[PDB]
């Protein structure tokens, strides 16, 4: 049956067959090509699920604090003055090791 | 109500 | 040896057609339409685009009716003053020979690619049929050809390559429209200024591979940062969000259903009640339905902000 | 070598490289650098491309094809419509490819290959 | 071994924090603003966010003001009900141990890329600076000390770069609490480096296995086809032009020049006539300069126009 | 003079 149509994410590799058989199969050769028709799937089957995730989820406490904002019910998400604090703290820490040559010889490692 | 039919 | 279709189209072209060499860039169109809508055996004229890196001249093509003796026809146009700067002198029209077919990149090929390009090849069609008042049925009738009669002959994507160059080359044939540079034309011998061997396709190698996964990466993480960066240009209505008024107002034209002229009822839960107008319903649901509506308008700021949240949590269902 | 991105000239790419290799202090032999810049070479003509268009129209406006091609205002009698002679005109150019796709002109048709 | 850094990285998170586990959907931020915004000697309190897939419940940390006694710290959080269903039990806060760096892309590594990622990485440090009020001199103070003090080839060409990239990614890990790789923002560090507690690494790129010029053509070619498929959709901005209306209000910002607080002078031609009002200038200009400004409501259609058209005439200088 | 004219 048609992913494009159900709810629910199908396997990169069950996706492949259901490709194969649409489009009437050696998956080796597929397995390197559909890697950006998969990802487009995802993309179309997150975007078209949204909604239903937000209708079940916006009565819970966790989803509300992240996304709902209303200035009618006092609804704002402003950063805390105890929060500027908090990251000026860090700031300061970063600079004073900046100018004690902490990070002269930083650079991520090499795999 | 207001423009309401009966 | 041209192929009979490049040979074809080439005959085609030039059959009952005249090359005005010369055209300078003052003489307007309007001047062009006053010299040939009289002359009832014209058909069509067809201007090149001017290309000033070579020369200030275009070329002007005049297409005459099927049948038309083309000395008849050289008399009647030759000796034409369009302005006191240029007079018409009419010659054979020409296509530059002795040429190999432009060749298209490989990727043209690739599955992904071969199959975006034919949701836009169809598009073109659409926008030709649309554009020249043609049938709608001309993607219809060439799939269903192919369909019907194979071919004699090969990669995993002949089905689509196949339709592909079809679709192509209706394009290039009807609708004058070079798909490959997406120049729009004015007649055939225009086009095949530009492509007179036509194209030729470079060979998928499967084995090549430019690291797919990588510009995925790259290009989820840049369409990410835009969530955060640039929310105002991202394509909300892409990633399934609507901005808030609009989603509000999408579900307010679901619920209101009009039954006759000033008949509008309210569908929202157990109600069935009527309005002159679809507004004074709107207002009813304000009214009454606050709470639904409070509910819907919650829905619509969440599902905005949700959807431009790079890494939210999401539904199981939709992971693996 | 100056900055290619304030001139309304174009550069070639051999060039393009050579002031990219200077100002980025770039220690590479140009063809060391051929496949990396492809992207940046065309946003740099895409870049320039934008910001001389505004130009090449001002100089060219009353030229009269320019006006042919782009310059439409019902306000001063100028639009773009399809001729009911073209509409004609395409209309065979249809029928004779659908009558060819039937009789199996294009059946065995394929884009030739490299 | 974790690295200087890394193992510094580590005891920061965890010093004058407590972890407070099982944290139910249900319990708000609210609730948590309650409990602790009367406690003196907590600063910041984090959330992490919900991940269905493994299950219901976050992570709570309370991170307390400098020089803290956390005995105090416990006692003094310990016993709290946030709701009737979850009562608050700190415990000693925890990172995962024994991993390896998470291995960036080839790609980041690359000299297009890497300079994409520059401007994004400045981007999101402008940005931290205006959302947490702090010094809009980060960027300014890093490549300073970088450019100063080198650091010994063993170097690609792109060290400068990378170095530079690396360290702005590093204040964003440590600032901001952002991982650039994965565009999440956190809301401290510990809840950060449970998804990247070892860090990063990044994957070397190699000048040979670089294989894009199909791929141009290909972004050029899709991008003409918008211009005439979904010219409304396209960015005419980029493209050097602007919509009719706002190119003539931009033509008449320029030339109402401001010499005082109430002194606006006119620059339409040899024109250099004073007035008392910026929209005293406005009523002269469609008077006097009528030529002057069909002439500019000319060009702006026509810019418009020219710009979407893919295969347009095109100055000469502009091509090699 | 216009209006707003200042000479
Ligand atoms: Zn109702
Ligand atoms: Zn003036």
């Amino acid at each position: 049956i048609d992913p494009y149509t159900q709810t629910n994410a199908v396997s990169y590799e069950r996706f492949i067959r259901w490709y194969s058989k649409e489009n009437h199969a050696t998956t080796e050769d597929l397995y390197n090509s559909l890697h950006g028709t998969y990802n487009n799937y995802k993309q179309d089957l997150y975007a078209r699920t949204a909604r239903s995730f937000v209708e079940s989820h916006c009565d819970e406490a966790w989803f509300e604090d992240s996304y709902w904002v209303d200035e009618s019910q006092g609804r704002v998400l402003e950063v805390s003055e105890n929060e500027k604090s908090y990251r000026r703290a860090l700031y300061d820490k970063f600079m004073d090791r900046l100018d004690a040559g902490y990070y002269d010889d930083f650079q991520l490692p090499t795999a | 109500e207001d423009g309401e039919i009966s | 040896q041209l192929s009979k279709w490049n040979q074809d189209s080439r005959n085609d072209a030039m059959e009952n057609t005249l090359l005005v060499s010369h055209v300078l860039p003052n003489i307007s169109v309007a001047q062009i339409h006053n010299a040939l809508d009289g002359i009832s055996f014209v058909q069509h004229f067809s201007l090149s685009t001017i290309n000033l890196i070579k020369n200030d001249e275009r070329s002007l093509w005049v297409h005459f009716k099927a049948g038309t003796n083309m000395d008849g026809a050289k008399e009647a146009v030759d000796g034409i003053q369009l302005d006191s700067n240029f007079t018409i002198e009419s010659e054979n029209p020409k296509i530059p020979t002795h040429t190999h077919p432009i060749p298209i990149f490989e990727i043209a090929s690739s599955e992904q690619t071969c199959k975006n390009l034919l949701e836009k090849l169809i598009r073109f069609i659409d926008r030709a049929s649309t554009k020249y008042s043609l049938p709608n049925d001309a993607a219809q009738r060439i799939e269903d050809r192919l369909k019907t009669h194979a071919s004699m002959k090969k990669p995993t994507n002949f089905h689509d390559i196949r339709l592909s160059d079809l679709y192509a080359e209706y394009l290039r044939q009807v609708a004058t429209f070079d798909f490959w540079t997406s120049k729009e034309y004015e007649s055939l011998i225009a086009l095949l200024q530009d492509s007179p061997a036509g194209y030729s396709r470079k060979k998928f190698n499967p084995s090549k591979e430019v690291g797919q996964e990588e510009n995925i990466w790259l290009s989820d993480l840049e369409n990410n940062f835009a969530c955060l960066l640039e929310p105002e240009n991202v394509d909300i209505k892409a990633k399934g969000a609507l901005p808030v008024e609009d989603f509000i107002n999408n579900e307010l034209d679901s619920v209101i259903m009009k039954e006759d002229e000033q008949k509008y009822r309210c569908h929202v839960g157990t109600c069935a009640k009527l309005f002159l107008g679809p507004e004074f319903v709107r207002k009813h649901i304000n009214k009454k339905h606050k709470d639904w509506l409070d509910h819907i308008k919650k829905v619509a700021i969440c599902l905005y902000g949700y959807v431009l949240d790079p890494c939210r949590a999401m539904d199981p269902k939709v992971v693996s």
